[PDB]
């Protein structure tokens, strides 16, 4: 009510926050580059599609 | 085959990614970067209130 | 049969020294009956020693060639045909000699 910067409304990305050690929940970027090594068995076969 | 997928780390979006392959059939994923997690080591220095 | 107007084609798989290669085959012939099969010369072990043939039917067979992607010929008791497939093999290959 004599607030500085309310980071759950002004932390870049799209973040809103709870009580946190230093975490910014709910950010709308912060991109996690995921790379998967998928075994060929887990697929659907190309002749069964 | 080995399905890379980077998307914005955005909590509430099911981005429904695709393994492009011709050995086997392309198979759907959802690489949904749900909830921004950050969480480093911390130290409580002082409560204010 | 004279296995004429035949086709062996794409159906893909995962390829293994044993009998991992597969290829569906539109076996088409001018007679119907039994058919011993193997690639024109020794380059493959065919799981199915002999394959039945209808005239314009299709029967997938099993084989192993050596080729990871099996574009290996199959000499179907008069008439060779490429029994194509694009097959990515296992990641590991420590078990005894091919």
């Amino acid at each position: 009510r004599d607030k500085g910067a309310p980071l759950n409304d002004v932390a870049p990305f799209g973040c809103s926050i709870a009580l946190e050690p230093l975490r910014a929940e709910n950010c709308a970027v912060g991109s996690i580059p995921i790379s998967i090594d998928i075994p060929d068995a887990a697929f659907t076969r190309i002749s069964e599609t | 085959y080995e399905h890379t997928a980077v998307m914005p780390n955005k909590v509430g979006i099911p981005y429904k990614a695709l393994v492009e392959r011709p050995g086997y059939a392309p198979v759907h994923l959802q690489i949904q970067l749900v909830n921004t997690r950050i969480i480093p080591s911390t130290n409580l220095e002082y409560i204010t209130c | 049969p004279t296995v004429s107007d035949l086709e062996c084609k794409i159906t893909e798989c995962t390829y293994a020294s044993d009998f991992g290669g597969i290829a569906t085959v539109a076996y088409k012939s001018s007679k119907a009956g039994n058919c011993p099969i193997h690639s024109p010369s020794g380059v493959a072990v065919i799981k199915e020693n002999d394959v039945t043939l209808a005239e314009s039917g299709s029967f997938t067979f099993h084989f192993s060639t050596a080729n990871i992607h099996p574009a290996f010929k199959l000499q179907v008791c008069t008439s060779a045909v490429t029994c194509k497939g694009d097959c990515k093999p296992p990641k590991d290959h420590i078990v005894d000699y091919p």
